[PDB]
């Protein structure tokens, strides 16, 4: 590395990478709605009896 | 006069029953009623129809 390599290229550290010691920064929360909910597939009919 | 058992005929529909005027509901209003179970407990007169 010290002898044979001539030129080197540097970029800012990508935010994708995360050290193993910082694993708790990857903990995230997702909310799934209740399973008791029922979703309606039928239209609403409008009527009157005068 | 005719000696009928539980005669369904009256000389004229009562103006008052037990000291209070009988409720009168038109047929169109009665058709759209969703609280009919409470109304029929007291009794009413259906009109505005043939």
């Amino acid at each position: 590395s010290k002898m044979n390599v001539s030129y080197r290229l540097y970029i800012k550290t990508p935010a994708c990478l995360l050290p193993l010691s910082d694993y708790m920064r990857a903990q995230h929360d997702y909310v799934s709605p209740s399973s008791s909910r029922v979703y309606i597939k039928d239209p609403a009919v409008v009527y009157t009896r005068s | 006069r005719f000696g009928f058992r539980d005669s369904p005929f009256c000389t004229s529909l009562p103006r008052t029953i037990m000291g209070n005027d009988v409720r009168r509901i038109s047929y169109n209003v009665f058709s759209m009623m969703e609280d009919i179970d409470d109304v029929i407990s007291e009794g009413f007169i259906l009109y505005d129809a043939y």
